[PDB]
């Protein structure tokens, strides 16, 4: 199904770009933690 | 930001299309974020985590722990775009349908879908009572809105939920009075130097998954930063022994 590819490839897609959000507010919650 | 998905999935190329926009403009590497996973030739897929069942093996507590640690798989959704459009005051019928909806494309969830996440896997224990705890905060120059599903068991209470801090989500089955956990809540507020300024606290949640009535999200409404504690206090647990031994009119229909 090209529907049930394109939900996988952006679930992938969601995911990824996730963590790299996630870690973005990790430093700067933490780096307010700091100042 | 404010960008909710409501095209459903496959995600269309207008939200899809906005969605990376936002994000290029908040992360510092910024296009090269984006393009680099967009244009990855092939991508690791994440598993997809297992909905919880209860077993005759678990307690309550192990299972509303087995609830929480789903919701923390599918993770804390910070790519700007949520991506189930919760309508809070549909009838539980329609909610449930979207949170069915969350456990077949396991995406990462904000606060408001967890609580309804919550209920969805909860309405099967008739001892779990459930019932929303929103929370209004100031911080900086800015107003907040988060919510918790608070629940009720066996006379404790405790919580679970979605939140970028680990201290304002799931609370164990602890807390003696509602006061305590809403205490807990706004203590757990001070170390982020967040001042609660509104606690509105629900109806429990019919656990009917067919219901047509919405869920009652400000049954009672307490402006705690010009309250002291004692008359909070006072508020919390005249309004939790109300509902532990009533049947209050939803405060939305009167």
């Amino acid at each position: 199904s090209a529907q049930q590819e394109l939900k996988q490839r952006q679930r992938a897609e969601i995911y990824a770009l996730n963590r790299v959000m996630t870690e973005l507010e990790q430093q700067q919650f933490d780096e307010f933690c700091k100042q | 930001l404010f960008h909710v998905n409501k095209s459903g999935f496959p995600i269309d190329s207008h939200t899809w299309e906005r969605m990376w926009l936002h994000v290029a403009k908040v992360h510092p590497r910024g296009g090269e974020m984006v393009g680099a996973i967009r244009n990855a030739a092939f991508l690791a897929k994440p598993s997809i985590p297992q909905v919880p069942n209860y077993r005759l093996s678990m307690t309550i507590p192990d299972w509303l722990q087995a609830i929480q640690n789903y919701m923390k798989t599918l993770q804390y959704n910070h790519t700007g775009t949520q991506f189930f459009e919760i309508r809070k005051m549909r009838p539980l019928s329609g909610l449930m349908e979207t949170a069915k909806e969350m456990t077949r494309e396991s995406l990462p969830i904000k606060c408001l879908e967890a609580v309804i996440l919550g209920i969805y896997l909860t309405n099967g224990q008739p001892s779990i009572e459930r019932f929303p705890i929103s929370f209004k905060t100031y911080f900086s120059g800015n107003y907040f809105h988060h919510v918790v599903l608070g629940i009720y068991c066996n006379g404790y209470y405790g919580s679970l939920g979605m939140s970028r801090r680990a201290e304002l989500m799931d609370k164990p089955l602890t807390f003696r009075t509602l006061s305590d956990l809403v205490f807990d809540f706004e203590d757990s507020y001070k170390k982020y130097l967040h001042t609660v300024k509104k606690v509105k606290i629900g109806l429990y949640v019919p656990h009917e998954p067919h219901s047509f009535q919405p869920i009652e999200w400000k049954q009672l409404v307490l402006n705690v930063s010009k309250m002291l504690r004692a008359d909070i206090r006072k508020e919390l647990e005249k309004y939790a022994r109300d509902m532990r031994m009533k049947i209050l009119k939803p405060a939305s229909a009167h």
